[PDB]
DNA sequence: TTAGAGAATTGGAGAGTGTGTTTTTTTTTTTT
């Protein structure tokens, strides 16, 4: 059989040389090898466990990485950007029969498996390409302005004989010409043919346009764009607006069109796709690892995981404690439900940060779009009602009126920001009561009657009348605002820049360390690394569904109703239900932050915590005392419970002395899981214990 | 070169023909002055012509760390020095 | 000329068509494979 | 495909600057060899070596850094002269169906790919090296066969053919072949063939060392060679500009007589004329659509085309141009040709003469021997000219041999029908070594030298005596042919033809001479009325259009023995005819015509003569249009 | 030995075939 070699010294061209039967199959081997012996930092096999991630969801394309393709098969790298058709094709045999290996009975679920190329660090801008990059792989960034459907195309063509039944063997299609027959082999008729429709095997088909990002270098210059060719499983992988990262091989090809236009033998250039990322959506649950869940799921075994998520929001933030939570209950969010399949009711929570200049306000939304996947970004007059909810347009080559997505619709899962909210026109601000609450834009125009869907979380920022913020008034009396946009947003934040020197000697302490310590070169709880909060928020909505079975229906119904009570003689609007949907939600994304299945009474301490908080910040000043006195007394501030079991454990220690005279962290805990007292974490970091000198190991388990 | 650019071209004026008008063995024709007639390729047709200037050489009509390094000459070098142990720099710059 | 390359050194310190740069390093890696393969043989 | 790829493949890889060899890369040569031996028809794996590039890869590195294994050494060598073995002889002749001769193009490619690759010096550096040591050896059959094929390495790298679609190359710019002579100057290799050549002790190697020699002088000819001295470089940069400055001036003076040809209104400027007195076609008179400035200088055929004539009809076109090699090339040939014509000359060409008495040499050998009399003669009477170290060649000898060789290559271009083309080229190579003896016959009566002197006259009266010598220039003319033979021929013959005219005057105008062959009588004028022929007088003019491009001593010749043959022998009628009268026209007519003072007086002449007979009588018009034969006399 | 008449081979001119060909409504942003 054909021997082995060294690949990397030839004296033909790359191409020529990696299409040689020889060197064909020393790549395939190598491929194979690499994909079967490649292993993590730690030792993990990679394929193996990439190839049974594919195989479990039938997603027939496996995802590789150059960064490690280099590390591991030299050669390979070396031959993959200069003859990259030839080397990917070579890759998607040997990966196909190395899945034909660990699941022989695959082929039942796809004949072909398409190796997809990741990390190409020859990285080009969108304008700098050239004739130097022509059929060679390359990446790219770019904002999609346009796709067509989603077609089908030859790929494998029998066609019928003009005069007889005969069909004329397979021919493969082209990107460049209709391939054609000429004439039959049976009977040389010629000419025009039919297409066998049920034999010829097609592939899916998407031409997308991508241009310059908008704030990338279009700086009142315009974009330049290229055109890209998306097949078989990459088609409906990006949609309008989307700025994606391709990789793709830079073909050219012959088109008079562009000839008599230019006047001159000019060649078209289209990128036939390879890989397609979002540099929005850097982490997807798609890609999570299994040591990623492992990790995640460890780290919602610490009970400081709920300050831990609030200390990681937004860390270079000093203070605003209360802001950082109502933002991670936003970001993780509720969970949507449709009771009776005929009543829809959101999951998602709105939040709104009222308050005065120099408070770091727009700074959170700014946070937020980053760390968030699917986020957006606007600004008051920026922003309009038609670009915020839907625009219709005159289609650029159809001319027939088209529907399409505004801000609300493109944000349809992620987060809508919109800071400087208070400075909007009343037109667009009054245009997102159906986003904020049914989460659906209905557009009746020229023709087009539909609704689209729009469940958005939406963010806001605003200041009071004026710029600054006077305790003096409540928030309806300096807010601006009216009660059916004020009451669409579950959770209101006032800040406020009062002096109190020891304070403001503790913020510029830390915004002069925050300084020092980003050079180019309240949180006592140390936050997680970013990167591990954006995998835990993208597993938390998505593997975890908190459901809803019991949360002491008598205690938030007498919260509401008193709540509304003392609402009534002051200036902020707990609208009827809208509130205590705001606390099941809330409860639900404590849940959710905490990985759990089901609410339990901790989340809905929590959300009732937000909500009377959120509304004693909404009073005068002078009002305060009393509502804060009304509320914390009765309405469950429900800060410990240590005494039940301070005297749980003095009783059983009585009990067992006298029972010795005459495991008790287990006897403890037994007591603790009877009664309704189950978090036990409290008591032990709580001194009521230490000084009745009492003491915990969970290795001898004496007390 | 970019839009608004007032530039400097250097080049020949060429004249080009109306491709259009052209078939050829590579490719078919793709179909108010007369033009010209009789050649083979142009067929029937009349091939009118207009003028193209093709530019060999671009430059403005009056003009990083790496970059400023190559470009900071001797003279400049000493100068920038010079300004930075100047005492008072503040309000000579100022003046 | 001292303090004038200091001044250098100070600014080099703030200081802080790649397809042929990557053929090459790794052209770099493929040479250690010839030599390694070579000495085993040889060995 | 692969079991080559493989066995090839395995042979070495190459590190930087250094190639280190596989342990069995011997038998992977001799598989190499094994493989080439059983090719296909198609020369296919010549074609899959070539295209791999093996040679320049890996056979040019063990070459040139493993020369010290003398097995795999030789199986080196051997391998690539079988590489590098020229595409006629690969497959026997030029063939005539597309899919072989698109086989000879492939490893004929291949063959320029190795041409350029064996211009880095180490080759033969290292192949200079051992045929050094193997002529001090010299002695074994295999270090014979040794130094054999070495020999015919070098000559398979020199003769391949330009291709000068790539080979594109200006005046003096170093093209591959100056690139390889140069590399065979530096390793030292010319010095090793002069060796050959001047040694007694291994004449066997005289004919190839010819072989080589005539391969490496091919652009090049002797005239312009011999002249190339130390301070050629600054004359030759003052005659690039001089000539760019005429060639210039000369496309404006043309471009405004065209635009004065044509009037200053635009194209569609119209209008329509009636010339009362000139009938059309038809009954009608003319009329004439393209403006009075075309009227001014009134043709007949302003708006015709030229008609296509078949493909067995048209003439022969010269197979080169003169491009020069680089100027240290020219002077290294230059040096190599004193050296070669001092050291080596007599006794390399009678070897070579003593080659073809026994009769071991190839079947067109002789060509080789009669390039080198041409070529080293006409060195030699450029710059100073010393029959001595030439006087080996001298003998009427050669005289017989190259008349032979060229009635024989004469009688081989009319009957083999199929080679005529070539027969032409060998019979062009035969002619021209026998005007240069004409040549240096002429050129030895100038010397001081009594004894060449006699030599001289003896060689002039038996070679006049002889007939054989005498009318073979009467044979080329009546079946010289233009659609077989290119001008360069033609222009050869008549200087050829000229100076033995000159010659054969002067000796019978200073001697008697009185007969000739069995004794007859002879006189001068009875042989030149032999010229008087409408062939010869038709090739005469047909050289004569050409009169611009032609160089001035042709023009010289020319007009010399049409002026002759026209007024000497009192034959003005057989000149007359209407093409002539053409060829007249356009020379009165040039703007150039005060650079052609000889050729314009005698065209008035001979008009004039017409004239003189035209106005004694209509006939002469008629008589004009037709060539003619000795019924000339009538006219006359 | 040289030149003209009868027979053989191949170029291409011409016939036939196949194919190609301003003005109104509705929206959106910005200008006053
Ligand atoms: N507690 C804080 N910790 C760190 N930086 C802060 C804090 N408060 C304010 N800043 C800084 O203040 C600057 C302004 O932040 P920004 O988000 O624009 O404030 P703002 O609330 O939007 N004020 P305004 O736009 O007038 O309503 C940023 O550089 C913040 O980092
Ligand atoms: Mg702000
Ligand atoms: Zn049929």
């Amino acid at each position: 059989e054909s021997i082995e070699n060294l690949e990397d010294l030839k004296g033909h061209s790359v191409r020529e040389w990696v299409s040689m039967a020889g060197p064909r199959l020393e790549i395939h081997h190598r491929f194979k090898n690499f994909l079967r012996t490649h292993v993590d930092s730690h030792g993990h096999n990679v394929f193996k466990e990439r190839i049974s991630d594919m195989c479990k969801e039938n997603r027939e394309s496996l995802v590789v990485n150059y960064e490690d393709l280099a590390a591991r098969e030299h050669v390979l790298a070396y031959f993959l950007p200069e003859a990259p058709a030839e080397l990917l094709q070579i890759f998607d045999e040997a990966a196909l029969e190395v899945v034909l290996a660990m699941y022989p009975k695959y082929d039942r679920i796809t004949n072909h498996i398409h190796v997809r190329i990741s990390h190409l660090p020859l990285v080009e801008e969108l304008r700098s390409l050239r004739q130097l990059h022509l059929n060679q792989l390359i990446r790219t960034s770019g904002v999609v302005t346009s796709c067509t459907g989603v077609l089908p195309q030859l790929s494998m063509v029998k066609y019928n004989c003009n005069k007889c039944n005969f069909v004329l063997g397979p021919f493969c299609q082209s990107q460049n010409q209709e391939v054609k027959p000429g004439s039959c082999p049976e009977c040389q008729s010629a000419g025009p043919f039919e297409v066998n429709m049920e034999e010829t095997i097609y592939q899916n088909y998407q031409r997308i346009r991508i241009q310059e990002s908008p704030g990338k270098v279009a700086a009142g210059r315009l974009p330049r764009s290229k055109d890209a060719i998306l097949l078989a499983d990459l088609v409906d992988s990006c949609k309008p607006g989307d700025e994606i990262e391709l990789t793709g091989i830079y073909h050219n090809n012959y088109d008079g069109s562009l000839n008599t236009a230019n006047g001159f033998p000019v060649f078209a250039t289209v990128i036939l796709a390879n890989h397609v990322a979002k540099k929005d959506n850097k982490v997807a649950v798609g890609e999570l690892t299994d040591e990623d869940v492992k990790m995640i799921t460890s780290l919602s075994k610490d009970q400081q995981i709920g300050e831990k998520i609030f200390a990681s929001i937004a860390p270079s933030i000093y203070g605003h404690e209360d802001i950082k939570r109502g933002l991670a209950l936003a970001l993780f969010g509720g969970e949507p439900k449709n009771p009776g399949g005929k009543h829809k009711v959101r999951g998602d929570i709105n939040v709104l940060l009222c308050g005065d200049p120099g408070t770091a306000k727009s700074q959170f939304l700014k946070y937020i779009e980053k760390v968030s996947s699917r986020a957006i970004f606007t600004t008051g007059q920026g922003a309009s009602a038609v670009g915020l909810t839907a625009y219709v347009q005159r289609h650029p080559v159809s001319r027939e009126w088209t529907l399409e997505a505004g801000a609300l619709v493109l944000a349809d899962r992620g987060v809508c920001l919109i800071d400087e909210f208070d400075k909007m026109n009343d037109q667009d601000r009054t245009s997102i009561h159906e986003a904020m609450e049914q989460q659906s834009i209905s557009i009746s125009k020229a023709g087009i009657v539909t609704s689209l869907q729009a469940r958005c979380t939406v963010i806001a920022a605003a200041n009071p009348i004026g710029g600054r913020y006077d305790p003096s008034l409540t928030f309806s009396e300096n807010v601006d605002l009216t009660e059916p946009i004020i009451s669409r947003f579950d959770i209101l934040c006032v800040v406020r820049d009062t002096v109190d020197p020891v304070q403001d000697e503790m913020l510029a302490r830390f915004v002069v360390g925050s300084h020092v310590r980003h050079h180019p070169s309240t949180y006592g709880v140390e936050p997680l690394p970013q990167e591990v909060l954006k995998k835990y928020i993208i597993y938390a909505k998505e593997r975890v569904h908190p459901k809803l079975n019991q949360m002491d229906q008598d205690k938030v119904a007498k919260m509401y109703s008193d709540l509304r009570k003392e609402s009534m003689a002051t200036g902020s609007i707990p609208i009827t239900v809208r509130h205590i949907e705001s606390m099941i939600r809330m409860a639900e994304a404590h849940a959710r932050i905490h990985l759990r299945d089901y609410v339990i009474e901790d989340d809905v301490n929590m959300a009732i915590r937000v909500m009377l908080e959120s509304f004693i910040d909404t009073q005068k000043f002078s009002v305060m005392r009393s509502m804060r006195k009304t509320f914390a007394r009765y309405l469950s501030f429900r800060r410990d419970n240590n005494e039940l079991l301070l005297f749980i454990l003095k009783q059983l220690v009585a009990e067992q002395v006298t029972y010795q005279r005459n495991v008790p962290e287990k006897d403890l805990v037994d007591k603790a899981r009877q009664i309704n007292i189950h978090n036990l974490s409290a008591f032990y970091d709580s001194e009521l214990f230490r000084m009745n000198k009492f003491s915990h190991d969970l290795k001898r388990k004496m007390i | 070169a970019q839009a608004g650019d007032k530039c400097d071209f250097t080049g020949t004026l060429i004249v080009v023909p109306d491709v259009s008008k052209l078939s050829t063995p590579g490719a078919r024709a793709e179909t108010e002055t007369e033009g010209i007639r009789g050649l083979r390729a142009l067929g029937v047709r009349d091939l009118s012509y207009r003028l193209v200037f093709l530019a060999c050489c671009v430059a403005p009509t009056n003009p990083t760390a790496e970059s400023i390094k190559n470009q900071m000459t001797v003279k400049e070098w000493e100068k920038v020095f010079e300004m930075s142990q100047d005492k008072n720099l503040y309000h000579n710059l100022c003046t | 000329n001292r303090e004038l390359e200091a001044l250098k050194q100070r600014f080099w310190k703030h200081a802080n068509e790649k397809l042929q740069v990557l053929k090459a390093k790794l052209q770099e890696a493929m040479k250690l494979r010839r030599f390694e393969e070579r000495q085993k043989r040889q060995a | 495909n692969c079991e080559l790829l493989a066995t090839c493949s395995a042979l070495g890889y190459l590190e930087g600057d250094t190639y280190h060899k596989e342990p069995d890369c011997l038998e992977s040569v001799k598989d190499l060899i094994r493989y080439l031996r059983h090719e296909d028809e198609t020369r296919d794996v010549r074609q899959q070596l070539g295209a791999a590039q093996i040679l320049q890869s890996d056979l040019l590195p063990i070459l040139t850094q493993h020369h010290q294994d003398k097995p795999l050494f030789d199986a080196v060598i051997r391998l690539m002269v079988n590489l590098t073995q020229p595409a006629l002889l690969c497959f026997g002749n030029l063939p005539k169906e597309p899919s072989f001769r698109h086989h000879f193009l492939q490893v004929l490619t291949y063959l320029q790919a190795y041409k350029e690759a064996f211009a880095s010096e180490k080759a033969f550096g290292v192949l200079s090296e051992t045929l050094y040591e193997l002529l001090q050896l010299g002695r074994q059959e295999e270090d014979n066969l040794l130094i054999e094929r070495i020999l015919l390495l070098v000559r398979n790298i020199l003769h391949v053919p330009a291709d000068l679609d790539q080979e594109k190359k200006i005046d003096d710019d170093a093209s591959a072949h100056d690139q390889l002579l140069w590399a065979i100057h530096l390793s030292g290799l010319d010095d090793l063939l002069l060796f050959l050549a001047s040694s007694s002790a291994e004449e066997q190697w005289s004919l190839h060392v010819l072989e080589i020699v005539s391969l490496m002088f091919r652009d090049q000819n002797p005239e312009q060679l011999a002249g190339v001295g130390q301070g050629r470089l600054a004359q030759e940069r003052s005659a690039d500009f001089a000539e760019l400055e005429v060639l210039r001036q000369r496309e404006m003076a043309e471009k405004k007589t065209r635009a004065l040809q044509r009037g200053n209104r635009h194209s569609r400027f119209g209008g329509s004329y009636i010339v009362q007195g000139l009938k059309s076609i038809g009954e009608r008179d003319l009329i004439f659509h393209k403006g009075l400035h075309n009227l001014r200088n009134y043709s007949s055929d302003l708006g015709k085309q030229p008609k296509k004539v078949p493909k067995r009809r048209q003439a022969a076109r010269e197979l080169s141009i003169q491009r020069r090699s680089a100027l240290n090339v020219r002077l290294f040939l230059r040096d190599f040709c004193s050296e070669f014509l001092e050291n080596c000359y007599n006794r390399l060409m009678g070897s070579v003469k003593d080659h073809l008495l026994r009769e071991k040499a190839q079947q067109h050998d002789e060509t080789y021997y009669m390039w080198a009399l041409a070529f080293f003669m006409a060195f030699n009477r450029a710059a100073s000219f010393r029959p001595g170290l030439v006087s080996e060649t001298l003998s009427v000898r050669t005289f017989h041999f190259i008349e032979q060789n060229l009635t024989n290559y004469y009688e081989m271009m009319l009957t083999d029908r199929k080679e005529a083309a070539s027969w032409a080229r060998r019979m062009h190579l035969a002619l021209k070594a026998y005007q240069e003896l004409l040549a240096t016959v002429n050129e030895m009566d100038i010397s001081p030298d009594e004894a060449v002197r006699e030599s001289s006259r003896i060689i002039k009266n038996n070679i006049f005596y002889v007939m054989e010598y005498r009318e073979l220039f009467l044979a080329l003319f009546r079946k010289f042919d233009e659609r077989c033979q290119p001008r360069s021929f033609l222009r050869d013959l008549v200087e050829t033809t000229h100076l033995f005219l000159k010659m054969l005057e002067r000796f019978c105008r200073s001697r008697g001479n009185l007969v000739v062959q069995s004794e007859k009588e002879f006189n001068f004028l009875d042989y030149l009325k032999r010229f008087a022929c409408s062939t010869v007088v038709r090739a005469y003019v047909l050289l004569l259009r050409s009169y611009q491009q032609n160089s001035a001593h042709t023009n010289h010749c020319i007009v010399k023995m049409l002026h002759r043959l026209a007024h000497d022998l009192k034959m003005e009628a057989l000149l007359f005819q209407l093409s002539v009268f053409c060829l007249f026209n356009r020379l009165l007519s040039d703007p150039a015509a005060g650079a052609y003072k000889e050729l314009v007086t005698f065209a008035k002449y001979i008009l004039g003569k017409f004239f003189a007979l035209a106005a004694v009588n209509q006939k002469a018009f008629v008589e004009l249009l037709f060539w003619k034969n000795t019924a000339v006399v009538r006219e006359m």
